[PDB]
């Protein structure tokens, strides 16, 4: 992540990120809504950072340093460029909504009142079709990526040295290869929990309550479609094992 | 320090996310309680052995039967949670959660954990449950469920007060280290 955004989301909550004199100007229900919207954006910033560790530190480091057989890097990191494009674009829209809402003279005091429309746009139309296609593919290749990683780590010395080298820094403690894969698979099922809690604190403007209700239903439709579209791929599974599913 | 993986499973109202948050911070949040938990790697020393224990939540996956099992590969210990303020959450343990965890995590130790133990003697909780002809889960009911399901053990805790939380994760570490 870039330093400007990391500092903007360093605090544990929106109520601790804004100036105390600005926090005092709002009602408790607004503070509760803004705290959950801040957690959605903060966790999205961290998710895009997970994807950059996968594309830049791991995938590109393996291509530029190791001599793995063709098709192996794509097997370890399926769909990572498509996932990075989806979420960097979504993060850009969330951060632009925050930046437009800043008070003149401040780089920290803002309130986002219209998130629902941005979530309906993200979870409908061509962007929802791309998220469905990409997660259906990624989640069906999740077991295969973990198995390929374990095999290379146990048998290839240069691969093991590379992984121990780039994962040694304390900032990578939670972000080994297998950990990144499961953080990405689990991201999509965090959205309903976050949206439902923002909706609980968004009743003050009826158009906003209606838009977040529409967004929650669109996210659950996407998750149901991804879940129905998954079948784990397995290296060496024969056609007979597949048609006897 | 050897690395081990822990996954917590249970119904949406079992308190699993709050349990992971409180353990990972050694604090019940004073300003904001997070909605979600990403992951965490705890440094734990139990009985003289140092472990890095990776922690994972299954919250949000309860309705998605093909996404949820992607959380299970290479798990070393399962925390199977229910809330003491919810006999319904305990009823879903033996024939929903247990057969799934035994299928995807064969031979992995399960610790059955009763969460929200501070609510066992809470008057508001007792009044609400009595309307459905219910009462908070008794400790013998938790132990008998653990015994029935083949759990490694039964433990109780309160994420609100932190009582029992350190003990649950130290025991999960010990279970993860066993042959
Ligand atoms: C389709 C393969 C399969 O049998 N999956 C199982 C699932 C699941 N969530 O896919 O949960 C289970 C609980 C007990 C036995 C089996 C399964
Ligand atoms: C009080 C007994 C009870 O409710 N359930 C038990 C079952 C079962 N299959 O219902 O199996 C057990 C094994 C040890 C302790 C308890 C039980």
């Amino acid at each position: 992540s870039m330093e400007m955004d990391e500092k903007d989301f360093a605090a544990d909550s929106w109520s601790l990120a804004v100036d105390s004199s600005f926090l005092q100007q709002h009602k408790k229900e607004v503070m509760k809504q803004q705290d959950v919207i801040y957690e959605l954006i903060q966790t999205e910033l961290h998710h895009v950072r997970t994807l950059k560790i996968m594309t830049r530190l791991f995938r590109t480091g393996m291509l530029e340093e190791l001599h793995l057989e063709p098709g192996v890097v794509q097997g370890l990191f399926p769909c990572v460029d498509e996932l990075s494009d989806i979420h960097t674009r979504f993060l850009s829209q969330l951060l632009e909504r925050r930046r437009q809402a800043l008070c003149p003279g401040s780089t920290r005091n803002f309130v986002i009142h219209r998130l629902g429309d941005l979530l309906i746009s993200q979870f409908s139309g061509p962007s929802a079709e791309q998220m469905c296609k990409t997660y259906s593919e990624f989640c069906s290749r999740h077991s295969k990526a973990l198995k390929l990683y374990k095999e290379l780590y146990a048998r290839d010395k240069r691969f093991q040295q590379f992984i121990r080298k780039v994962t040694r820094p304390a900032v990578l403690k939670r972000h080994g290869v297998q950990e990144c894969i499961l953080l990405v698979t689990q991201r999509i099922t965090k959205y309903p929990l976050l949206i439902s809690r923002i909706l609980q604190h968004s009743h003050g403007i009826e158009e906003e309550r209606q838009d977040l209700t529409t967004a929650l239903g669109l996210v659950k439709e996407l998750l149901s479609n991804v879940d129905e579209g998954i079948y784990q791929l397995e290296k060496g599974a024969r056609l007979q094992e597949i048609y006897n599913r | 320090a050897i690395r081990k993986k822990l996954v917590i499973v249970g119904d949406g109202a079992c308190g699993k996310t709050c349990l992971l948050i409180v353990f990972s911070k050694d604090q019940f949040p004073e300003v904001y309680v997070p909605t979600v938990f990403e992951n965490y790697v705890a440094d734990i020393e139990v009985d003289g052995k140092q472990v890095e224990l990776a922690l994972w939540d299954t919250a949000g996956q309860e309705d998605y039967d093909r996404l949820r099992p992607l959380s299970y590969p290479d798990t070393d210990v399962i925390l199977m949670c229910f809330s003491i303020d919810s006999p319904d959450s305990l009823e879903n343990i033996p024939e929903k959660w247990t057969p799934e965890v035994k299928h995807f995590c064969p031979n992995v130790p399960i610790i059955l954990v009763g969460n929200k133990k501070d609510l066992r003697n809470d008057e508001h909780t007792r009044r609400e449950l009595a309307k459905m002809k219910q009462e908070p889960v008794k400790p013998e009911e938790g132990r008998d469920m653990a015994n029935r399901i083949g759990a490694f053990g039964y433990m109780e805790c309160s994420a609100k007060t932190k009582d029992g939380v350190r003990e649950v994760f130290e025991m999960a570490t010990r279970a993860a280290l066993q042959a």
